[PDB]
């Protein structure tokens, strides 16, 4: 997987490749990796990828009920150590690695945190198999002061050499950004760079191919009337 | 520093009478009005905000509350009663439901759960019950919009609209004239609101009234874009301006 | 079999129009322990060739006598030493990947990986990788250790195939390696500031240059960095 | 040793224009000896299907779960579950085993009787969804399913072309792994139709 | 502990023909998750119309390879320049893998070209030199994914006549070139799609009477 | 990781390096190591990010707590409380922690909690992985009641030399000092500290 | 084992201490470190007693009989058969040595050989268990073309030091002075250099 | 089930005619490293009792907040606390080897060696030994880790036996005790110069001494010691 965070000046974007793999088989060549923790945080998901979605939706859920409780709207900072003191309890064994940003009252922010429940704060962050790829990109074009259309351009491109040198990763780029002051704006497939060339041949069977040994109507519908 | 009350707090009279239950309806009775109408594309929930000071700041509190995107609810009774119980119905709603489907539960079973949290108090060791009584206002896909009120019991029922609390009888009344099987979200605002008249007192206006609907998904009101699924929560309560709007037009 | 003791870390490598350029920092690690800080890591054998070695200090030592004695072989009855009977870069590769797999193949090995940079007698490009399990490849951009997963998704945006190669100049490829040689010394926990580069030009013939330093570095940004995510100070 | 490898087996699943199909094999195993050459692995409750390759106890533990969980939902709920949130049901069935986990490689199929859209989805043993326009492949020959899927296989397929698409897919991969065959059975579903046809395949 | 063994990836393809024989095999040469070279050949003119490949851990594959093809030269020498037919190619290669039968060439390895009846042939081989003549074959990472194909669009299997219930089979044909290697690309595109390590570049080595031809497809990237 | 706490004539200056390693990979290069527990009572962290950030964060919440009931907490009660964390889960933790703190009483105070969860009150004290390379250097180095340009130095060179040394130490040196004017935070980068 | 040697104008010193541990027994208290295998080349010692005493007897061999053929042989030339042995016994050895000699035409000369067999001329060298504590401590102090003075006190700091921190270090400080001069045996006892 | 990290070396003792003696070096080792050089491993409880704790420091500190609670729950609702019911050496030493077996028992001990040195009310030496095992006994001279191998023998030297006690001076029991501190010095790897001493006699109480340093070593014949055999220079 590669998923990158970078900051820009009046908020924070984040995003994604969409490939999942069982071994070295692609299990989903269009996996959604952009998780909406509340309505203006999001996280970009590596590693197990059943436990990324059970930590988000856990933590997602206790958020908008911590929400409703406090009549205000769910803070980074609260996502970031709900995700961190239950992840360290279960001493890494929950494989959760998360780049957690998001946009909220006190104002924009970028985390990532770690299995074993360590957090780092920064303006540029990667994850997964390919976060070496993705950080060499952001290594090189990174600077202070972005704007939007710069930052989106970045993190991209940073997926981008995680599709293109690292076999963990591939398919599309998926992208979310959080502004202040705004919706946030999940872009699901912002590029398509590996669309299937046609095939040279149909392979539809001539019907009455396949050997038959019995047919039979399959009751699904409920006991019937009269 | 024990809890030596395991044994029931509300038993059965020789007349078959549980009289906590009873008492607790007789709170209710005691409590400010509010009230709840269907339409044919929406519902409404309607209640005065009494307010005990007029230092105290009335916007903070709130009796209409959000429990899901799609569900709502107001009260007649105890307010802290009222409180503790949105907090369990919204948290049941995410434990007992949506933690396990994956989706909002329909205004149906969150109703259920929310009934037997009110009764396992009228039975359980140690417990006095919920003084209050509810009316749950929501909409789901396969059921479409609904109203429910939950009594002390845990006993619930389906309304095309009614009323509980102070003149919950004379609402009642003016409700079964007015509703019909064919009216728009408006109509039942505009019958929300003349209803509503006739149990308050003194100052009727926006400040002094708390409503809201279940109506249209407000895709406005979501906070993010890019997924069409997602279309927003029909849950909408009304601002103090709107209610104002359709009181020139009253 | 052994364990790798002082170490080098990544040598990194691409071709370009005319030629080839490669580089390494001067850096031997006793583990943790940034021991050494003045070893060459960049061999030349004649004008043509530059051999890179990764991985064991003591092995890349022995196969730097290796290829001086091989220079002196070459010499030996050849009156055309130094002009059509010279040492190619085709020739010392396949040389040191026979040596490299004869002794993996003894449970024995050099701990190393290679890379063999030059241009041939025709004026073709060669650059060619081994290791020591024997293992050789060519691609446009070679890099090992870490440069493998930093360096070469950024020489890779420069020359992505073979058709690039004419298009991409020596000031181009130069400004590549040395922005790659900055982001390792950012990343890796084994790399050092000093390093060295070598090209190996068709026309202009074979440039070493020495003592160089990663510069333009961005620290600044740290200063705004605080706590690990509630702090405020 | 390993529980995923001891019965074998093997189920895919694909969708057509306006249908979907899911298929799987009949053997059942002790590693080298055929036991049962009529174990299907396809349940259904309602109208949602779910196909499980993987240890055979785990198997029927889940059918009778899932038959319990779906019996329940329909008595409260008043209509019967979607492959949607029968989806979401199963993985969450599935994660609350995290630390010790059912040996399974679950397959859902169907079609959604109010929106009328064809619907496949598959999880690991822990209970991470794919959700796959195309197709879903699990068992101990899913690699070799998953080569005759992403050759094989074309969107928009017509019912009886999609039988015979998803039959080849099954047929060829099954003669390639040594735990699975021994027989076959297709659904094909439509909005208010299901037929099931048993294959004539090689019994060895 | 030194690990004298690695894992180069990669996945190859021969099919025979009626007068002809490819030998396909993609481009990309990795470790780990690290791609090595997008374009590092892996399929080989060993000379008398004889194309090979050993697939697998790329080290012993060349080593296979270059002393294959020094055998052919050395077999020149000793028998009058007399061309070495595909079965006793075949026979010798057996005896190169089963000498290091206690130290193996970690490889699988498939030969095609022209029997002595001008038909097509492929051969295929273990690490330790078992082998077999066959119509198909698919080696490497993404074999399990190929081959289940070939036997399919290949030798026909559990194809049958439509309207014969089940009894008569499709009955086996050669395939033209053209159909050939409709079938490797669809291969080597769906391999790509779902195997990690395939990927970047498809090249194809045809052999017929005339000679050995070569035909270079794109692959994706990622 | 190399870190370090020097008490002087007005308090007391912590110092580390911003280094996070992953096997030879740096996770990141502009960690901040240097902690805030109480307004003046700071700590520097070595060992699991994880460990220590959760003990960290766990101090932080009992010294805040302490705080409402008793008012402000000594450094030695600060350092307490690191210890029964350390000591009580040694066989679970992997935590080298340094607690510094200014009181007006006190002054300048720190306390080391080495691996096995003892404490140590010191006049300076250093830890991590690139300590080992300046035990020599700050021995011979150190004074006692030394001033804050000199304590600056000191720890400025003594890091800029485990640095140098050690592979899991670097990027830019943080320094935070503590005395009765308030809390200031000092940074010195790579072009500045690797020519001394 | 703490073990130097320092080049300077005049030629180079040697300097080790003069512990040998059985675990934590101190097998020798007294040991000789700095072991001749020419005139004007010698060595410090550190790993294995056994392997490093059997490595320069054997030296000291091939540079006896390299000098009844060729004439005196090179610091360089010395270093070298170090080197072979140490390089091709790599599976076998636990040898790390510094070789220190003096030439005429070349003057002082030092060259370490860790424990894979590799070679590194350098203006100094430290080696041996103590010498991890005190890499801060010499890079700071070391200056090229000291005076014989100047680096007899660096050389007395350094293991003071090393000594100090490591508990496998200890003893009294030897050292052996190489210059056009001759050869010239110092010690130093611990309570001259525990007070520096 | 743990393993020692900062660590303390030996601790010794002996029996004279009127009292004990116990001393120990105030070092705490992080392995190899001689990290912490002002430990004190003497904690005298009262005005009759020295514990002297040898192996884990951290462990030790636990072991010393005990051994201070112990003193300040003695005194509650006692009136003789300083007097009739004041804790004997006897009581703290039961109490100590109770707590040793107790949690090796649980698989989870404290990694310690102690010796009880005291006086009792009647006048009589108290002497006694308990480490990690709850493993306890009593001898005229006692010492735990390199002092048990070489300290003891020196000191059975002056009292083999018990009936060797009354003839033994205090004077002549320290000077014992601190010959054989010295020889620690020269032989313990893990050892220092620095240490603190503790005597506990019956008519002149309890005197601690601290900041003491072996001193009267010899070296000089080491000037004299070269090479490893044949070497003569
Ligand atoms: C692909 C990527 C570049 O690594 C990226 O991090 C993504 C991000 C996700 C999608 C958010 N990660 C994955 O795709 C993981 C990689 C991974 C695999 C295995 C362990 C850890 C990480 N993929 C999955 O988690 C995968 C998703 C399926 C394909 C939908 N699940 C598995 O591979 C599953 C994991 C089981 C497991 C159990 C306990 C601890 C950790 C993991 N394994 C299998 O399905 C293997 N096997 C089970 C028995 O039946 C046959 C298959
Ligand atoms: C750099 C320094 C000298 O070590 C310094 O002490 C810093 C101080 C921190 C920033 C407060 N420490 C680190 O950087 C630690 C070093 C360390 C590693 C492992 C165990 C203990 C200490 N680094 C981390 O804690 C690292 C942070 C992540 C990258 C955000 N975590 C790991 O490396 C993780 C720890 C697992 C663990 C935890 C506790 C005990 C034992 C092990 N390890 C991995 O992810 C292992 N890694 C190995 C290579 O393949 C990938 C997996
Ligand atoms: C002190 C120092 C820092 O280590 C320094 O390097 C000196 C330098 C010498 C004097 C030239 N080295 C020693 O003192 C070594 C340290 C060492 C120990 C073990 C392996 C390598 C180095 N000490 C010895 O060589 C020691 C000399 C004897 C006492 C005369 N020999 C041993 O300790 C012996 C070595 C066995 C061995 C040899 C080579 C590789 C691996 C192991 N070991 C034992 O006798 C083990 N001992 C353990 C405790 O129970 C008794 C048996
Ligand atoms: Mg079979
Ligand atoms: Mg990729
Ligand atoms: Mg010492």
């Amino acid at each position: 997987t590669t998923i990158v965070g970078v900051k820009f000046n009046n908020g924070v974007v984040i995003a994604a490749d969409t490939r999942s793999t069982q071994g070295p088989i692609v299990a989903d060549k269009n996996c959604a990796k952009l998780h909406r923790i509340s309505p203006k945080i999001w996280c970009a998901a590596a590693g197990t990828a059943a436990d990324t979605e059970a930590v988000t939706q856990l933590i997602g859920s206790n958020i908008e009920l911590h929400s409703l409780y406090t009549s205000r709207e769910p803070r980074v900072v609260s996502a970031l150590q709900m995700l961190k003191q239950h992840l360290f309890k279960y001493q890494g064994h929950i494989g959760a690695y998360l780049i957690v940003a998001g946009v909220d009252p006190t104002g924009s922010h970028l985390f990532s945190i770690h299995a074993h429940g360590s957090t780092d704060v920064g303006y540029y962050l990667s994850l997964g198999s390919g976060s070496l790829a993705a950080m060499a990109v952001l290594e090189s074009h990174w600077k202070q002061d972005l704007t939007k259309e710069e930052a989106i351009k970045l993190a991209s491109d940073a997926i981008q050499a995680g599709i293109w040198n690292d076999l963990g990763s591939g398919s599309n780029v998926d992208v979310c950004v959080m502004e202040i002051g705004k919706d946030a704006e999940y872009l699901r497939n912002y590029l398509t760079p590996n669309v299937r060339e046609e095939k040279q041949k149909s392979y539809k069977f001539p019907r009455g191919t396949t050997a038959v040994l019995k047919e039979s109507i399959v009751n699904i519908c409920d006991i019937q009337e009269e | 520093m024990t809890d030596r009350y395991s044994f029931s707090l509300t038993t059965f009279s020789p007349s078959g009478k549980l009289g906590q239950i009873d008492y607790a309806l007789t709170a209710v009775k005691q409590g400010v009005t509010s009230l709840g109408i269907k339409a044919t594309n929406g519902v409404v929930i309607a209640t005065e905000k009494k307010s005990s000071s007029p230092l105290a700041m009335s916007e903070t509190l709130s009796k209409v509350s959000l429990l899901t995107p799609d569900i709502g609810a107001v009260y007649s009774g105890m307010g802290p009663d009222y409180r503790v119980l949105v907090d369990k119905s919204r948290k049941v709603a995410h434990t007992s439901y949506k933690r396990i489907y994956g989706e909002y539960p329909p205004t149906k079973l969150l109703v259920s759960e929310v009934a037997k949290i009110m009764q396992e108090a009228t039975q359980s060791g140690g417990v006095r019950p919920f003084g209050v009584s509810l009316l749950i206002a929501g909409h789901d896909e396969f059921n479409g919009f609904s109203l429910y009120q939950v009594d002390p019991s845990g006993s619930y029922f389906p309304w095309k609209a009614t009323a509980i609390g102070k003149g919950s009888v004379a609402a009642k009344t003016f409700l079964e004239k007015r509703w019909n099987d064919e009216l728009e979200l408006e109509d039942a605002i505009h019958i929300a609101l003349l209803t509503l008249k006739e149990s308050v007192e003194g100052e009727f206006n926006g400040d002094t009234i708390e409503l809201a609907i279940i109506g249209d998904e407000n895709p406005d009101l979501l906070g993010y874009t890019g997924i069409p699924t997602d279309k927003g929560p029909r849950f909408r309560k009304l601002t103090s301006q709107e209610i104002n709007d359709r009181l020139e037009a009253l | 079999t052994q364990q790798p003791i002082v170490t080098g870390t990544s040598v990194i490598s691409m071709k370009y129009d005319n030629g080839v350029i490669i580089a390494a920092d001067n850096l031997g690690s006793y583990g943790s322990l940034l021991r050494f800080n003045g070893v060459e890591r960049l061999i030349p054998v004649g004008d043509n060739t530059v051999v890179g070695i990764s991985g064991d200090i003591s092995d890349m030592q022995h196969i730097e006598r290796l290829l001086k004695d091989l220079v002196t072989e070459n010499a030996y009855d050849n009156p055309l030493a130094d002009a059509e009977e010279a040492l190619e870069p085709s020739y010392i590769f396949e040389y040191l990947a026979t040596v490299m797999y004869q002794r993996r193949s003894k449970m024995n090995p050099l701990w190393n990986a290679i890379i063999v940079a030059g241009v041939q007698s025709n004026g073709d490009q060669f650059l060619r990788y081994v290791n020591l399990l024997g293992v050789t490849y060519s691609s446009p951009t070679l890099a090992t250790g870490f440069g493998a997963h930093m360096a070469n998704p950024l020489l890779r945006k420069v020359v992505d195939r073979e058709s690039d190669i004419p298009k991409t100049t020596v000031q181009v490829a130069e400004e590549a390696i040395v922005n790659a040689m900055r982001v390792l010394y950012y990343r890796d926990a084994r790399s050092s500031r000093n390093f060295s580069l070598a090209i190996i030009d068709k026309n202009t013939g074979l440039t070493f240059k020495k003592n160089l330093q990663v510069e333009n570095m961005k620290w600044d940004f740290a200063k705004d960095i605080k706590g690990y995510g509630t702090q405020k100070i | 040793s390993d529980p995923s490898s001891i019965n074998g087996g093997i189920v895919v699943a694909m969708t057509g224009k306006d249908c979907v199909a899911i298929a799987c094999d009949l053997r059942l195993g002790s590693q080298s000896l055929g036991v049962s050459n009529k174990f299907e692995k396809i349940f259904h409750y309602g109208h949602v299907f779910l196909g499980i390759t993987g240890l055979a106890t785990d198997v029927t533990t889940l059918n009778e779960m899932f038959r319990y969980k779906t019996n329940l939902y329909k008595l409260k709920e008043e209509r019967a579950i979607e492959p949607e949130t029968f989806t979401q049901l199963v993985s969450s069935s599935l994660y609350e085993r995290r630390f010790g986990p059912y040996f399974v490689g679950p397959v859902v199929a169907g079609i959604n009787s109010k929106s009328g859209k064809p619907f496949i989805a598959g999880f690991d043993l822990i209970g991470c969804i794919d959700e796959a326009k195309d197709f879903i492949v699990s068992g101990t020959a899913s690699d070799q399913l998953f080569g005759m899927c992403e050759s094989l296989y074309e969107p928009n397929l017509e019912p009886e072309d999609l039988f015979e698409t998803i039959s080849q897919a099954l047929l060829n991969a099954a003669d390639r792994d040594a735990l699975s065959g021994w027989g076959a059975v297709v659904y094909i579903i439509k909005k208010d139709e299901v037929v099931k046809r048993y294959l004539k395949m090689r019994q060895d | 502990q030194f690990n004298p063994y690695g894992d180069n990836g990669g996945t190859i393809l021969g099919i025979a023909g009626e007068d002809f024989a490819v030998l396909a095999g993609d481009t990309r040469n990795i470790t780990d998750y690290s791609i090595n070279s997008r374009y590092e050949p892996k399929v080989f003119d060993c000379g008398d119309n004889i194309v090979m490949s050993a697939n697998g851990f790329a080290a012993d594959g060349d080593a296979l390879v270059k002393r294959f093809k020094n055998s052919v030269k050395w077999y020149h020498f000793d028998h009058n320049d007399k061309k070495l037919s595909i079965n006793s190619a075949a026979r010798n290669i057996q005896h190169l893998l089963y000498g290091k039968r206690f130290f193996p060439y970690y490889v699988h390895t498939i030969i095609a070209g022209l029997d002595e009846d001008g038909k097509g042939a492929v051969y295929s081989f273990d690490p330790v030199g078992s082998y077999e003549r066959e119509q198909c074959r698919a080696g490497g990472a993404a074999a399990s994914l190929i081959m289940p194909f070939l036997d399919n669009q290949v030798n026909f299997k559990n194809q049958y006549e439509p309207g014969t219930n089940g009894k008569v089979k499709k009955p086996l044909k050669y395939l033209s070139v053209e159909e050939v290697i409709k079938l490797v690309r669809d291969s080597f595109t769906s391999a790509t799609e779902r195997h990690i390590q395939v990927g970047d570049g498809l090249e194809i080595l045809i052999v017929t009477k005339d000679g050995v031809r070569k035909e270079f497809y794109e692959l994706k990237r990622d | 990781t190399s870190i370090m706490a020097v008490t002087f004539k007005d308090g007391v200056i912590l110092g580390a390096d911003s280094r996070t390693t992953t096997g030879a990979y740096i996770a990141n290069r502009v960690t901040d190591k240097l902690t805030r527990v109480h307004d003046k009572i700071w700590c520097c962290r070595s060992g699991s990010a994880a460990d220590t950030q959760a003990i960290a964060d766990i101090v932080q919440y009992h010294l805040e707590l302490y705080t409402s009931q008793y008012g402000t907490p000594s450094t030695e009660t600060a350092a307490s409380v690191f210890k029964e964390l350390c000591y009580e889960n040694k066989d679970n933790l992997t935590a080298g922690i340094i607690v510094a703190g200014y009181d007006d009483k006190n002054k300048g105070e720190v306390y080391t909690i080495p691996l096995g969860g003892s404490v140590h009150k010191l006049p300076y004290a250093i830890a991590g992985s690139g300590s080992t390379f300046i035990y020599g250097y700050c021995d011979k180095n150190f004074r006692e009641n030394m001033s804050k340009e000199e304590t600056v130095d000191f720890i400025k060179h003594s890091l800029s030399q485990a640095i140098k040394w050690d592979g899991s130490s670097g990027g830019v040196i943080r320094m935070v000092v503590l005395t009765a004017a308030g809390v200031e935070r000092l940074i010195f980068y790579p072009d500045e500290y690797e020519q001394l």
